[PDB]
C-alpha cells in the first residue's frame, strides 16, 4: 500500500484510456450504460444513498486524472458531489430521456459517474453512467454485489486495498525479467507478416468510425447445454469452443484463410490483491489463431487451445507495449492489429447483475465485436457492427450464417471443418 | 482601371422633374399598379402636386425631415414623390415599432412635422404637425407642378438604421437610379415590384428604379410580403421584369421549380444584404433560365446599391462575390491603419464617391467616425462600413462578414463557408448556419443549426462531421431545428442565436 502522497503514478492501461479520451474530448465511445428495472416498492433515495456511500467507498469514484508535463498523473480526491438527477417518464420516452443523460466527461473532473431514476407507471428504473477507465466487468459485478448487500440492509468489509497501490506494483513490475520474457514472446510472434481479415463491407470511410449497432442472436438453454456437455466431454471451457467457431466463421468468410487474426479481453486481475477493487484492469490480447480446414472440428479445438495458453500465460504486458514491440502504430482506416473483436463473461454472480442490461448508445470500438454472454443459462451472442460497414440486412445474413454455422458445429464434432456450410439454402434459392 | 473606373456622367435633372415630363409627355400611360388600380403618370403626378403644396404651407424647406409611417400602398407613393416635391426628405417609419423607439426616432431626428396613414396617428403619438395621409384635408386642390427649389446637395430622405438616421443627399441617389437603369434598363414594356419593407434601402430601388426608362411600379400588397407564390403571382401576373431580394427570402422562391413556369417576361433579380450562397446561383438557373440573376452589395450610408455582380448562366463561383463598383462608385478595402489592401488580403470595406450619403443625423462624432476624411480619396471622406472583404483577381470583392467574428482558433482563421457546403451535400440536411457563441468568458463553444426532419443522435452527429474533414473543426455543440428562426427584418442575424439542445 502507498503513503498518502499528493499525487501517484498511473497504470500504462489508465494511461491509453486517457490518451484517448483526450484525443477526442467528445466522444462518448468508452461510455458504460446499464440499466436496472426495480419494483415501485423501492425507495429511490434509499438507492440514492446508496450510491453515495460507494462514491465514498471506492477511491477510484473519487480519482481525478491529470496531466503534470508529459506524465499521467493521478490525484485522489477526499469527497466527490454525486449528480443525482430524478425524472417521471412513460416508457415511450426512456430512451428520449436516456439519450439526454448521456454527456461527456471530464477526466480531470470527480466523480466519474452519474446516475439518475426514471420513475414510470409501472417500474423505477435505476440507471447509473460510468467511464471504462473505472468500470470493467469484473468491477460492475462488484459494484452490483455491493449495492445489492447495501440495500439488503447489510455491512460490507472494508476495502483492504487501493487501486493506486496495484498501479505503482505493475509500474515496477514493468521492469523485471519476467516481463522481458513475455515481451519476447510477443516479438517472436508477431515479427512475421500478420494475416488480414477481409469482411464483406461497404467502402471504408477514410478514417476510422465508431457508429455501431447491436443485433442479439438467442442460444436457447437446451442447445447451450448441449454445448457444454461437448465441452467438459473433451476437456475444454465454452469460451474455448466459442472462439473456435468464431474463427472458423471469420476463416470460412475470407475465403477460407488458414490463419486469422481476433482480439480478446482477459481479465488483467494479475495481482490476487485485486479481485475486490472497482477500476480497469482488463487487458486486450491479439489472437493468432490457424483453422486446419482440412481436419476435424475437434483437430482445430487442440490447436486452438495449443495456441491460446501461450497468450494467457503473457496477457499482462500492456497492449500499447505489444504495438510497441510489433513495429506496428495506429493507421489509417483499420485498427491496429485486428478488426473483430472476442468478448466473453461467465453468467452474473446475483439476481441484481442478471437484470442489467447493457445499453449500446450506438457505438462499435471495432469493426465488429462478438460479446458471447451466458444470460438465463442460454447464450446472448451480441454482434455489436459498425453501421457505416454493414446495412441492418448485411449483419442479420451474417448473424443467420453464423447460426447456421454453430448447429452444423454442434451436430458435426467428428466431421471435417470444410464440409461446414456457411450459405444458407434460402440464400441458395433467392440467387436462383 | 479595372474595378474603379466607373466615370459615366449622368443627367443632374431630379426625379421628380423627370416624373413631371414623363406625365406631361406620355399621361395616360400606366405608372402604378395594385392590386385593381392601375394609376397613370397624369393622375399619379397630380395628387402628388396636391400634397406638395400643403408641406409648403406648412414651412417645408430644403433639409426639412418629414416623417412617414405609412405602409405599403398608393399613399406611400404619394407621400414620398410629394415630400421630395415639398423639398423636405422623407423619413420612413414601421407602424408595428415599439412606442419607445418612435418617440426617440422622432426626438432625435428633429422632424417638423409627420405625414402619416389614417389608422397610424394615434401610434405617431405626441406629433407636433400631423397631416393625415390618407385624409383629403391634407391634399390642396392645386395640381401645378410646384417649383423645384430642392438641389442635388440637399437631403431626399433619412434612413433610420440607439438607431442612427442616415442623410442622404438627392444627387447621390439620382446616380444610382442612372447607374442601375443603364446595367438594367426597366423600360416603358418592363416593370417592377415593391417586396422588401420600406424601413430598408432597398426599397428605394423599386421605389425609383421605375422613373428613368417611363416602366410601371406594381404595389405588392403587405399581405403578400413573406408569401412566396403570391409574390409570384405577381411576376406573371403584372409581368414583372426586375424583383429585388435578399438571400434569405429568394430560397422558398426557389422551392417552387421549373414545374411551375409562364414567365416570359422577367428579366433581372437583385439579390441584396447578405452574402448570397454557392448553390444558389445553379439552383436558379434550372428552375428559371432565360434571367439574369444580380448580387447586389449596397449599405445604407452608400445611398441603397455600391455594388454587382452579373452572373453567367454557364458559370459557378466558388464564393460568390459582391462583384464591382456601380457608375460613379469607388470602393477601398483597407487594413486597420488606413492604407489600401491588395488582392486577396482582408480589410474594412470602405466606399467613396458623390454617391456618399450627408452623414448620421445629429450625431456628429459618430459621423466623423465613420465618415472619415481618406487621403484615397484626394481628402474626401470614405465610409468605414465595418464589413471585411478582399479583391478578386479579376477585381470583384468578396464579402467576407462582420468584424472580429473569425477567430484563430487552434491556428486557423479560415472561413467557416467550406463547412457550410459539406452540409448540404447530404439529402438529408436542407440549409447550414455555423456560428460561434461564447456561453461564459473562456469558455468559447460553436453550435451549428441544420433542418432535418430525420432524427439524428449525439453520437452519430460527431461521426457525421468525420466523414467531411479531420477532427480539429467539428462544432462544439449541435442543435436539432424544425425550421431556421429569423428575425423581423426578413434576415438571418446571430441575435436569433438561442442555445444548443439534442
Amino acid at each position: 500500500e502507498l503513503d498518502e502522497q499528493a499525487e501517484y503514478e498511473t497504470s500504462a492501461v489508465e494511461k491509453r484510456m486517457y490518451i484517448i479520451q483526450q484525443q477526442d474530448v467528445e466522444s462518448i465511445a468508452y461510455n458504460v450504460v446499464y440499466t436496472i428495472n426495480f419494483p415501485l416498492t423501492v425507495d429511490t433515495e434509499q438507492i440514492r444513498v446508496a450510491l453515495e456511500q460507494l462514491v465514498l467507498r471506492h477511491e477510484g469514484l473519487r480519482s481525478t486524472y491529470h496531466m503534470r508535463g508529459d506524465e499521467i498523473v493521478k490525484r485522489i480526491v477526499p469527497r466527490a458531489e454525486l449528480s443525482f438527477v430524478r425524472q417521471t417518464g412513460e416508457e415511450e420516452s426512456v430512451q428520449s430521456l436516456l439519450a439526454e443523460q448521456i454527456k461527456p466527461f471530464d477526466l480531470a473532473k470527480a466523480p466519474l459517474l452519474r446516475a439518475g431514476v426514471i420513475e414510470t407507471a409501472d417500474k423505477k428504473v435505476l440507471w447509473f453512467d460510468s467511464h471504462h477507465i473505472l468500470l470493467d466487468g469484473l468491477s460492475k459485478s462488484i459494484l452490483a454485489r455491493e449495492l445489492q448487500a447495501l440495500l439488503g440492509q447489510q455491512v460490507l468489509s472494508p476495502v483492504e486495498k487501493t487501486y493506486k497501490s496495484f498501479a505503482r506494483w505493475q509500474n515496477e513490475w514493468f521492469a523485471s525479467d519476467e516481463y522481458e520474457q513475455q515481451i519476447a514472446y510477443w516479438k517472436t510472434l508477431l515479427q512475421g507478416e500478420l494475416p488480414a481479415v477481409q469482411l464483406p463491407t461497404k467502402k471504408r470511410p477514410p478514417q476510422l468510425t465508431f457508429d455501431g449497432a447491436i443485433q442479439m442472436y438467442r442460444v436457447n438453454p437446451e442447445i447451450t447445454r448441449k454445448l457444454k456437455a461437448t465441452a467438459a466431454k473433451h476437456d475444454l471451457t465454452l469460451y474455448m469452443l466459442m472462439l473456435t467457431i468464431v474463427s472458423i466463421w471469420l476463416s470460412k468468410m475470407n475465403s477460407d484463410s488458414n490463419q486469422v487474426i481476433l482480439g480478446t479481453v482477459t481479465d488483467g486481475r494479475q495481482h490476487p490483491d485485486t479481485r475486490e477493487l472497482l477500476g480497469m484492469f482488463v487487458n486486450t490480447l491479439p489472437l493468432l489463431l490457424s483453422i486446419d480446414h482440412e481436419e476435424s472440428f475437434l483437430h482445430n479445438l487442440q490447436q486452438v487451445k495449443a495456441k491460446l495458453l501461450p497468450a494467457l500465460q503473457n496477457q499482462y504486458v500492456p497492449f500499447d507495449k505489444i504495438l510497441e514491440a510489433a513495429r506496428v502504430k495506429r493507421e489509417g482506416n483499420r485498427h491496429p492489429l485486428f478488426d473483430v473483436m472476442f468478448m466473453m463473461q461467465g453468467a452474473p454472480e446475483t439476481e441484481l447483475e442478471s437484470n442489467m442490461h447493457h445499453i449500446n448508445a450506438g457505438i462499435s470500438k471495432f469493426d465488429l465485436t462478438l460479446e458471447v454472454l451466458e444470460r438465463e443459462n442460454g447464450l446472448n451472442i451480441v454482434f455489436e457492427y459498425n453501421t457505416h460497414l454493414f446495412d441492418e440486412g448485411m449483419i442479420l445474413r451474417m448473424v443467420a450464417q453464423f447460426e447456421h454455422l454453430l448447429l452444423q458445429a454442434v451436430h458435426g464434432l467428428d466431421q471435417q471443418v470444410k464440409r461446414f456450410e456457411l450459405v444458407t439454402e434460402d440464400e441458395k434459392r433467392d440467387l436462383f | 482601371l479595372r474595378v474603379n473606373d466607373t466615370a459615366k456622367a449622368y443627367p443632374n435633372k431630379l426625379i421628380m422633374s423627370m416624373l413631371e415630363d414623363w406625365a406631361a409627355a406620355t399621361p395616360d400611360k400606366t405608372a402604378l399598379v395594385f392590386r385593381e388600380q392601375r394609376v397613370t403618370y397624369r393622375e399619379l403626378n397630380e395628387r402628388v402636386n396636391q400634397l406638395a403644396h400643403t408641406l409648403r404651407e406648412k414651412g417645408v424647406q430644403p433639409d426639412d425631415l418629414v416623417m412617414l409611417m405609412a405602409e405599403r400602398s398608393v399613399e406611400m407613393m404619394v407621400a414620398i414623390f410629394a415630400v421630395l416635391k415639398a423639398g423636405g426628405a422623407y423619413l420612413p417609419i414601421d407602424p408595428h415599432s415599439p412606442a419607445e423607439r418612435i418617440a426617440y426616432i422622432f426626438a432625435d431626428s428633429g422632424a417638423k412635422l409627420v405625414l402619416a396613414q389614417s389608422p397610424f396617428v394615434e401610434k405617431a403619438s405626441m406629433a407636433e404637425v400631423v397631416l393625415d395621409l390618407n385624409s383629403a384635408s391634407s391634399y390642396a386642390a392645386d395640381t401645378s407642378n410646384p417649383p423645384l427649389v430642392n438641389q442635388p446637395g440637399d437631403l431626399v430622405y433619412v434612413m433610420y438604421t440607439k438607431p442612427k438616421g442616415v442623410m442622404i443627399e438627392h444627387g447621390a441617389l439620382l446616380n444610382v437610379l442612372h447607374g442601375m437603369q443603364d446595367e438594367y434598363p426597366l423600360l416603358q414594356d418592363d416593370a417592377f415590384l415593391l417586396k422588401t419593407t420600406y424601413i430598408f434601402d432597398i426599397s428605394v430601388a423599386e421605389i425609383f428604379g421605375w422613373v428613368p426608362g417611363r416602366g410601371k411600379l406594381v404595389i405588392l400588397e403587405p399581405e403578400a410580403e413573406k408569401n412566396p407564390k403570391a409574390i409570384w403571382q405577381a411576376v406573371v401576373g403584372a409581368g414583372i421584369t426586375h424583383i429585388n431580394f435578399v438571400p434569405s427570402m429568394l430560397i422558398p422562391f426557389v422551392e417552387y421549380l421549373e414545374g411551375r413556369t409562364e414567365a416570359n417576361r422577367l428579366r433581372y433579380i437583385l439579390a441584396c444584404g447578405e452574402a448570397m450562397p454557392d448553390e444558389l446561383v445553379p439552383k436558379v438557373y434550372e428552375v428559371l433560365p432565360e434571367v439574369k440573376l444580380e448580387n447586389i452589395y449596397g449599405p445604407t450610408e452608400a445611398t441603397i446599391y455600391a455594388s454587382r455582380y452579373s452572373l453567367a448562366k454557364g458559370s459557378q463561383e466558388s464564393p460568390v462575390p459582391i462583384g464591382k463598383p456601380l457608375p460613379n462608385y469607388r470602393m477601398y478595402i483597407i487594413n486597420r491603419h488606413g492604407q489600401l489592401q491588395p488582392i486577396g488580403v482582408p480589410g474594412e470595406l470602405c466606399i467613396a464617391g458623390a454617391s456618399l450619403a450627408r452623414g448620421y443625423l445629429n450625431n456628429p462624432a459618430l459621423t466623423e467616425e465613420k465618415f472619415t476624411p481618406h487621403p484615397l480619396e484626394k481628402g474626401e471622406r470614405i465610409y468605414r462600413t465595418g464589413d471585411l472583404a478582399r479583391y478578386r483577381e479579376d477585381g470583384n470583392i468578396e464579402y467576407l462578414g462582420r468584424m472580429d467574428h473569425q477567430v484563430k482558433i487552434r491556428g486557423y482563421r479560415i472561413e467557416l463557408d467550406e463547412i457550410r457546403s459539406k452540409l448540404i451535400q447530404e439529402e438529408t440536411i436542407q440549409d447550414a448556419v455555423v456560428v460561434a457563441r461564447n456561453d461564459q468568458n473562456g469558455q468559447a463553444y460553436l453550435c451549428a443549426y441544420l433542418l432535418s426532419e430525420q432524427e439524428w443522435t449525439v453520437g452519430q452527429l460527431r461521426e457525421l462531421l468525420r466523414r467531411e474533414l479531420p477532427e480539429y473543426m467539428i462544432p462544439a455543440h449541435f442543435v436539432l431545428l424544425k425550421q431556421f428562426p429569423l428575425t423581423a427584418n426578413g434576415k438571418l442575424d446571430r441575435k436569433a442565436l438561442p442555445e444548443p439542445d439534442g
